[PDB]
C-alpha cells in the first residue's frame, strides 16, 4: 500500500479464525459426545 | 471453541459400536443445538486425510466482489428547452438485488469501500466524444449542485474525481464512515423523535450523495450518456448472520412482500411443488 | 440435570422442571459497558435489583389456528417497573436480557413451538410499498402477532430463523425455553424508545393438538433485564 | 525514467481484482471498533448450523405446513412414508435451507450432509422409523427391504427428541457440481427415504397424525468452491423507490 | 523494461490525492523561516476558544443587539427567561461561532461542549438564575421543575462574572452527523434553559433591565470528521473584478 | 520523491504537535483549577 | 510518483509471451493432486517410443495393407526388396509414426533415428536381409554391391524376431531443416533399402509370402527447435456444433 | 507474481525431469545391453 491512509490498502484475506460453536451450539453446558442430551 | 481452520477436517476410521449408554445418533433440537453426530460414529468410516481448502468461503472473499450499485442514463445536450447534463444520487446499497440479498445475509458489517465509476456514451452518426465528467461526493442531506455549472461544482472541500471516458474506469476508496462501529443492514427503529418518521431506515447508515456531471458544455447534437457505479467492500468484518430473502424485493426502503405469483418463492409456497411426499423429482428411470 | 433449572435475578426466581438445557446467545454473556467502550461521558446510575428482574408479560392463548406471537425489547418493558422508569426518565440504556418462555400442557398433547431471539428484527408490510408505521411496530407488553410467520413477516424464511438464537417448546419433551441475550448493538448504548435491539418470537411450527378434554393452553413470557445502565438523565418523556 | 511496458489486460476492470486505490477523504479517522456478539468469519461456519426443509412442498399444502411431514398410524406394515431429493443446488426440499441457500453462490461443494428429525407428536405417542441413504445409481427405492441395504438409521421415539442421519461424503471425484443436470454423474447425490420400521402407535386421547420436522446442515468436513450469482434472486424492473434516489 | 498494467483510477484527478508533482521552478531557494506568535497546527485548536452565541435572533434585534440577551426585574416566581437550540451543524444561535463555522467545514462530531456567560449589569445588580442542559428525547422544556432534573448548574452573579455549563458528550453513538434533519436520533442535541432561580434584583439607581453574553466553545475532547464544502458561502455570479484578472 | 526539490514532495499530515493556551488562554498569570479567577 | 516511458511493444499481444495475469477467481482451492499413471514432462519422451511406419504407402494398398511389407521366396539373386524416403518432416512413410508427428510441430532437428523390423512370417520360415542406410548425396542405391557400402546391419531370422538398423546422425551442421524441399543440402538425409542377403525360405506348408513391420523412433541424442503449426490438420468450415455452442 | 493467488503465476518452464522408460521399457524385467532378449 502506497497510500498514506491504511483503509485504501487490498483486501485482506487472511483470517482464518472460526467459532461454529458460536452458532451451532450456543447452550449454556455443553454436549458430550454419545451421552444423552437430555 | 475458537480455532484456525484452513481446510476441510479429516475423517478418522470407526470400528463398530455396541455400547449401553451411548447414543450418538440421537439428539435434541429442543436445545436450540445443532446435531454434533459425527460420520464416525454414524456409520463405519475410513481414514481421509482431507486437504481441501475453505478460503473461498472466507466473508472478505464472498462480499469482496465490485457489485453494480447504481446506473443511471440521462441525455447530454443543449436543454434549453430531467437531468440537465448532470444528476444527483443518494448512495444506497438497496437498488440492485444481487449486492442487497448477499449484505442482508448479515444483520451488522464494518467494511471499507472501493468504488468504480464505469461511463459509456450514445450518440442520438459523426463518433463518440472523449467528454470529462466530475464526479462530486457530497455529505448526507448535504448540499448538492442544482445545474450543470453552478458554483457548487468548484468543490473546496468536497471530494471530487475528474476522469475521461477514454480512460480506464475512475476508482476509490471510500472508508468505513459510520458513526458507529459497524453499518446496520437491517435497523428495527425509527431515525427520529417524532413519531412520523420512517421505519427502518438509519440516517447513519447512508454513505452519502455522488454527483456526477458533464463537464463539457453541451456539443451541437445529444448524446445518451450512462454512468455506472460499483461497490465492492473491503476489510470486512460480519456479525450475526440471517435467514436469507426469499420473496422478491418490492421497495428499496422496506423488506415489504408480495411473493411471485406461482411457486416457488410465492408467499404461499417458497419450493416449487412435486405430486407427493413419496414423488422422486428428476427419478432415475434407468 | 439438564433438564431442571432455577432463575433468581433480583427479588425474583424461576424454577422449571422441563427444560432443555438453555440458551446463551452467540456464546455471549450479558456484562457492564467496559471504559475502553464506553462514549457518554456521565456517570452511569446501574439500578441493579431494582430492574434486572423478572417481569412477567401478559400471557396469550395458543390456538389451534394460531401464527404465533412476537415481543420488541426494550419496548415490551419500556413502561413496567423500575426499568420502565429508569427508561423514561433517561435519554440512554444499556442492558441484556434474560428469557424465559413458558408453555405447559398433557402428555397427550403435541405442538412445537418455535423461541427465537431476533437481533435487529425490521419488519416489512404485505403487498404494499409503504414501510410499516409507528403502530404497526411499537406494541409494547402486549406484543403483537405473525401476519405471514412463514416468511417471518419480512420476506425471508422461518426454515432458516434458527440461524438465530433459538430454543423449541415441543410438548411432549419441555415446558420450558430460556435464552440469555447479550446487549446487542453497533452502539454502546441507545435510545429506548426508538429503537429495538431483540425481538423475541414464539411461532407454532407445529400446532397443538389433542385428542383428550379441550382446555386453554397459555404461552407466557418472562423477560429479566440484566445489566441495566442508564445515562442522560433528565425528565420523564 | 523508468522504461516499461504495458501488458494485455492493462486498463481493463475486472470485478474481482484485488487492488488499493486512491483513499477518498485523506486522515480519516474511523470508528473505533467495538465488541459485537456473533462474530462471522467463514461462510462455512453458518451452513453447519441446521435449518428446516420443505419436505412437504405438494400442492395444497401452504405456508408452515410445507415445513413439517405428518405420519399417521398405518393399517399396513413396512410402509413407506416419504422420500427427499438430495441436490443441494437444485430447486427441492433442501433448496431454502442455510446449507443450500449458501451453496448455491457457489458451484462445487464437498463434504458430509447430516438430516435431524425432530418428533413432534404426543409424549404418549411411540413408534420406531428407519432413514435411509441411497448412494446414487439406480431409481430411488420404495420398499423397506430394498431402501434397507443402503445407510442408515434406526430411530426409536422416546426422551431424546431428534435422530440424525449422516448423509456421508460419498463421490468418485473430490467435488460434486451443479450444471442444471440432476442425473449428471457428476451432481447426483442420491435418495432420502422413510419407512416405518414397526409403527406409529398412540393411545385414544393422543392426536393419531403427529409431525415431524425435519432439518439439514453441513457437518465440517464441507467445502465450497467457484462463486457464482445466486439463481433465487433477480430482478425485471427498478425496485420502487430506486428512481427516487436520484430526486 | 519493466511489463506494467494501468488500474482502474488511472489517468483520474482526484481532488484529495497526495502526490509529488514536477516543480515548477528548478533550484528555487525559498524565503528562511521566521518565527510568527500564533501559529495554529489543528482546528480543534481554534474551537475551543469561546465566541458569542446570537441567542437573540429574533425580528427586531438588529447587530449587536442579537448577540445579548436581556433580562428584567421580574414579578413571578420561577420565570423562563430564553432557551437555546443546541445543533451546532444547523441555523441558530450556535452557528456563527468559532466551533460552530468549523464545524460546518465537517459532518460528524463528537465531544463535549462549554456555554459560558458573562453577567453585564451593575455591581449592585445581583440575582441567581439556573441554566440547564437536557439530554434528547422529548419537547423543551417550559418550567423550572422540569428543566431542573436534567443536567444544570446554578449561578450566582457577584465577583466572578461568568458561569460555566457544560454540555457533556452524551450519544449514543460515537459520533453525532449532520444530515439537515434537526430531529433525527443521530443529530438532535437536546436542549438548553435558563430560568431564574431567584430574580434579578437591582437598587433604584441601577439599570433594572441587564444584559448576559453567551459563549460557546468544543473542550479538548472534541472531534471533527468527513470534510465537506460550507453551506456558510456561496456564489451565483463572478466577483467584481474577477473577470479584469483577464486583461 | 524522485524529484530534486523538496518542495516538490507529497503532503506532509504527521504534524500532531498543538498548544490551544496561547489562543485559549493568554493570561500572563496562569489560573488554578476550582480557584476563584479574580 | 515514478517517472517512466512506454517501449516499442507496449500494449501488443504476443501469444508466445510469458507474464502472470489477474486471477479471476480469487481464494479459488484446486482439486488436490493425486498421481496418476504416465506422467511426460518432455515431448522428446514420447519420440522415443518406436511406431509402425507405412512402408507401403502404394495404390490398392488399403488401411492396414499399408503398414507392413510382404517379402516372397525369390528365384533371382540379391533381390532389392524395398526402400524407405528418409525425410520425417516430409509425407511419407514416416509421417504418420510418434517422431514424426511430434517433430513436424517443429523445424529444426537433430539426433540418431533406429528402425526396428520384426518378421512374422512362421517359426519354419528362415532368411537373411540387409538393410542399408545411406547418407545423401546421389541417387538412391538399386543393387545391393552399392547399397552394402553404406551403413548397415545383416538380419538373420530366428528366435530374436526385429533387428534394429541405426541412422546415425551424420550431418554437417548442428540441425537439419524443413522448407518444403526434400532436396535441399539442409534436409536430405539419405535413403535406407532393403535387400535379400540370401532368400525367404519355407516348407511347404508355411506361407511363402511373409510381412514384416518397421518401426522408427529417435534416441536420447535427438532434439528439437523453432515451434510451428503442424502441416497434418486444418480446417476450412466450423466443425459440426461448434455455432451451437453459442446457442 | 504480484498476485496473491498462485495460479496467477507466470509459467513454469523448469521442470527438466524425465523417465522414458515408462513408455520406451515397461517391462517387468529390466532387458540388459547386448544380451537376446528372449
Ligand atoms: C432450466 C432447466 O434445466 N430446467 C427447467 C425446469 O427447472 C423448470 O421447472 C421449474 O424449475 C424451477 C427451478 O427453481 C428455481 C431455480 O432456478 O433453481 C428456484 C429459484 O429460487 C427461482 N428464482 C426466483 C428469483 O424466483 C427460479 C426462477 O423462478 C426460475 O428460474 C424462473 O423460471 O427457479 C422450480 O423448481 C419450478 O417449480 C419448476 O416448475 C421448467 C419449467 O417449464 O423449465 C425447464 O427448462
Amino acid at each position: 500500500n502506497f497510500y498514506k491512509d491504511s483503509y485504501a490498502a487490498s483486501a485482506s484475506k487472511q483470517d482464518f479464525s472460526q467459532d461454529p460453536s458460536k452458532f451451532t451450539e450456543p447452550v449454556v453446558e455443553g454436549l458430550k459426545a454419545g451421552a444423552p442430551v437430555l | 471453541v475458537e480455532s484456525i481452520i484452513k481446510t476441510a477436517t479429516d475423517t478418522v476410521k470407526s470400528e463398530i459400536n455396541a455400547e449401553l449408554g451411548v447414543v450418538p445418533s440421537l439428539n435434541a433440537v429442543e436445545t436450540g443445538a445443532t446435531s454434533n453426530t459425527e460420520p464416525e460414529e454414524a456409520i463405519q468410516t475410513r481414514t481421509v486425510i482431507n486437504q481441501h481448502g475453505v478460503s473461498e468461503t472466507l466473508v472478505e472473499n464472498f462480499l469482496g466482489r465490485a457489485a453494480l450499485v447504481s446506473k443511471k442514463s440521462f441525455e447530454y445536450k443543449n436543454h434549453a428547452s430531467t437531468h440537465k447534463n448532470f444528476f444527483k444520487w443518494t448512495i444506497n446499497t438497496k437498488s440492485f438485488v444481487q449486492l442487497r440479498r448477499k449484505l442482508e445475509l448479515f444483520t451488522y458489517l464494518r467494511f471499507d469501500a472501493e468504488i468504480t465509476i464505469l461511463t459509456t456514451v450514445a450518440v442520438n452518426y459523426m463518433g463518440l466524444p472523449d467528454l470529462t465528467l466530475q464526479a462530486m461526493f457530497v455529505p448526507t442531506g448535504a448540499l448538492t449542485p442544482k445545474e450543470q455549472d453552478s458554483f457548487h461544482w468548484q468543490s473546496g472541500s468536497n471530494a471530487s474525481v475528474f476522469f475521461k471516458i477514454s480512460d480506464p474506469p475512475a476508482r476509490m476508496t471510500i472508508p468505513f464512515m459510520c458513526i458507529n462501529s459497524a453499518y446496520s443492514v437491517f435497523y428495527d427503529g425509527f431515525a427520529g423523535f417524532e413519531k412520523n418518521g420512517l421505519y427502518g431506515i438509519n440516517p447513519a447508515d447512508t454513505i452519502g450523495n455522488l454527483c456526477v456531471r458533464i463537464v463539457n458544455e453541451h456539443q451541437p447534437v445529444g448524446f445518451t450518456v450512462t454512468v455506472r457505479v460499483y461497490m465492492k467492500p473491503k476489510h470486512i468484518k460480519a456479525w450475526a448472520p440471517r435467514p436469507p430473502r426469499t420473496m422478491p424485493y418490492m421497495s428499496i426502503a422496506n423488506a415489504n412482500y408480495k411473493g411471485r405469483d406461482t411457486a416457488p418463492n410465492t408467499l404461499n409456497a417458497i419450493i416449487g411443488n412435486r405430486a407427493s411426499v413419496t414423488t422422486m423429482p428428476h427419478n432415475i428411470v434407468t | 440435570s439438564d433438564r431442571v433449572l432455577q432463575l433468581k435475578l433480583g427479588n425474583s426466581a424461576i424454577v422449571t422442571q422441563e427444560a432443555a438445557n438453555y440458551c446463551c446467545a452467540y456464546g455471549e454473556w450479558p456484562n457492564y459497558l467496559p471504559d475502553h467502550e464506553a462514549v457518554a461521558i456521565d456517570k452511569p446510575t446501574q439500578p441493579e435489583t431494582s430492574t434486572d428482574r423478572f417481569y412477567t408479560l401478559r400471557s396469550v392463548k395458543w390456538e389451534s389456528n394460531s401464527t404465533g406471537w412476537w415481543w420488541k425489547l426494550p419496548d415490551a418493558l419500556n413502561n413496567i417497573g423500575m426499568f420502565g422508569q429508569n427508561v423514561q426518565y433517561h435519554y440512554l440504556y444499556r442492558s441484556g436480557f434474560l428469557i424465559h418462555v413458558q408453555c405447559n400442557a398433557t402428555k397427550f398433547h403435541q405442538g412445537a413451538l418455535l423461541v427465537v431471539a431476533i437481533p435487529e428484527h425490521q419488519r416489512g408490510a404485505h403487498d404494499t410499498t409503504t414501510s410499516p408505521g409507528f403502530n404497526d411496530i411499537m406494541k409494547g407488553e402486549r406484543g403483537g402477532t405473525f401476519n405471514h410467520p412463514y416468511v417471518l413477516d419480512d420476506g425471508t424464511s422461518i426454515a432458516c430463523a434458527t440461524i438465530f438464537p433459538h430454543q423449541w417448546i415441543n410438548l411432549r419433551t419441555n415446558n420450558s425455553a430460556t435464552i440469555v441475550l447479550p446487549w446487542m448493538n453497533v452502539a454502546p448504548m441507545d435510545f429506548p424508545l426508538r429503537h429495538n435491539q431483540w425481538t423475541l418470537a414464539v411461532i407454532p411450527v407445529v400446532p397443538l393438538g389433542t385428542r383428550t378434554m379441550s382446555s386453554v393452553v397459555p404461552i407466557t413470557v418472562s423477560i429479566a433485564p440484566m445489566c441495566c445502565e442508564f445515562n442522560g438523565l433528565r425528565h420523564a418523556i | 525514467g523508468v522504461p516499461t511496458y504495458l501488458l494485455p489486460g492493462s486498463g481493463q476492470f475486472l470485478t474481482t481484482d484485488d487492488h488499493s486505490s486512491a483513499p477518498v477523504l485523506p486522515c480519516f479517522n474511523p470508528t473505533p471498533e467495538m465488541h459485537i456478539p456473533g462474530q462471522i468469519r467463514n461462510m462455512l461456519e453458518m451452513i453447519q448450523v441446521e435449518s428446516m426443509m420443505e419436505i412437504n412442498n405438494t400442492d395444497g399444502a401452504n405456508g408452515m405446513e410445507r415445513l413439517r411431514v405428518d405420519i399417521s398410524v398405518q393399517a399396513d406394515l413396512d410402509q413407506l412414508l416419504f422420500n427427499i431429493p438430495l441436490d443441494i443446488q437444485l430447486d427441492g426440499p433442501l433448496r431454502n435451507t442455510l446449507v443450500g441457500n449458501i451453496s448455491r453462490y457457489y458451484t462445487h461443494w464437498s463434504g458430509s450432509l447430516e438430516m435431524t428429525f425432530m418428533f413432534c407428536g404426543s409424549f404418549m405417542a411411540t413408534g420406531k422409523l428407519i432413514l435411509c441413504y441411497t448412494p446414487p445409481g439406480g431409481s430411488c427405492p420404495t420398499t423397506r427391504e430394498t431402501a434397507m441395504l443402503g445407510t442408515h438409521i434406526v430411530w426409536d421415539f422416546g426422551l431424546q427428541s431428534s435422530i440424525t442421519l449422516i448423509i456421508p461424503w460419498i463421490s468418485g471425484s473430490h467435488y460434486r457440481m451443479f450444471n442444471s443436470d440432476a442425473k449428471s454423474t457428476n451432481a447426483n447425490v442420491g435418495y432420502v427415504t422413510c419407512f416405518m420400521q414397526t409403527n406409529l402407535i398412540v393411545p385414544s386421547e393422543s392426536s393419531d397424525t403427529c409431525s415431524l420436522i425435519g432439518f439439514i446442515a453441513a457437518k465440517d468436513d464441507f467445502s465450497l468452491r467457484l462463486m457464482r450469482d445466486s439463481p433465487d434472486i433477480g430482478q425485471s424492473n427498478h425496485l420502487h423507490g430506486a428512481e427516487a434516489a436520484y430526486q
